[PDB]
């Protein structure tokens, strides 16, 4: 009885750990994508300034 | 007794030739181990002498891979302790005593280069375990821990496969099967507590799931081993 509950909890704990790992991986990709958009604007602004000169 | 003596004489005659003995030893390794055990089991002097001569002929240097065959016999069949006991024992035949001395010398030479890691590897290959002292003494499980993770954790993978096979065959709940399962669980717990990098490999291979499922076994020793494995996994 109790062993089954512990086994089910371990699977739930693994899912929580897996979800936590997924969140960290998603956050890094989201942060990289957000940083890329900001970096793209600076390059575009610099390119326009370079083209104007 | 007469039939056994005739069979032993026929075996000795067949093993007189080196090629025939080499062929028979490979094809009848279990039979060779059984004969070695019966040599000490039997009380007849003539039967014991015949068995010792048959063993020596198989272990004779004239046979192909004689050193390899002798080492394999001494490892799998535990021939060295049996030969040591026979040497300490007494026999009524001088030829039997000389054969026992030669077998003991050969076994000692084979075991000179033997190692605890080699014994553990042989036991894992045999897919059998009876709580061997390498699985009990922390020295072997500490020195050979690094070697267990070698070759992409080949030893750990073999142990996980053996545990899965025992779980599949654990429905019988035989005493020997229960002992083997307990020994495998103890070995897995040791190899997980030491060098914990194999925990992910065990989880990927399904060894952790098999260990968790084994907690339903009715054996008290199996239940304790499963509890210890669970504690080593995430418990304290």
């Amino acid at each position: 009885n109790g062993i089954a509950t512990l086994l089910q909890a371990e699977k739930e704990a693994h899912e929580i750990v897996s979800k936590a790992r997924k969140y960290r991986q998603d956050k890094l990709k989201q942060a990289k994508t957000d940083a890329a958009k900001e970096i793209d604007s600076y390059k575009i602004q610099k390119d326009k300034e370079l083209k104007e000169f | 007794i007469q039939l056994q003596y005739h069979s032993l004489l026929l075996i000795w005659l067949l093993t007189f030739n080196p090629v025939f003995a080499n062929e028979l030893v490979q094809k009848y390794l279990s039979d060779f181990l059984d004969l070695l055990k019966l040599v000490k089991i039997t009380i007849k002097e003539k039967v014991s002498r015949l068995c010792i001569s048959i063993i020596l002929q198989c272990c004779s240097t004239r046979v192909k891979q004689h050193k390899k065959v002798i080492k394999q016999l001494l490892l799998l069949g535990n021939a060295l302790p049996t030969v040591q006991s026979l040497s300490e024992r007494k026999y009524s035949d001088e030829e039997l005593r000389q054969d026992i001395s030669n077998l003991k010398e050969i076994l000692e030479n084979e075991y000179q280069e033997l190692t605890s890691f080699d014994e553990y590897v042989a036991e894992l290959d045999s897919k059998l375990l009876c709580w061997s002292p390498p699985h009990v003494d922390n020295g072997f499980w500490s020195d050979n821990i690094d070697e267990f993770k070698k070759d992409n954790y080949k030893i750990f993978r073999q142990l996980i496969e053996l545990l899965q096979a025992k779980v599949r065959n654990g429905d019988v709940n035989a005493k020997q099967e229960k002992i083997i399962i307990q020994v495998a669980l103890n070995d897995i717990t040791h190899v997980v507590e030491l060098l914990p990098e194999s925990i992910d490999v065990l989880d990927k291979t399904g060894g952790k799931a098999d260990i968790m499922e084994l907690l339903n076994h009715s054996d008290s020793r199996v239940k304790y081993e499963a509890l210890k494995a669970t504690q080593a996994i995430i418990g304290y």
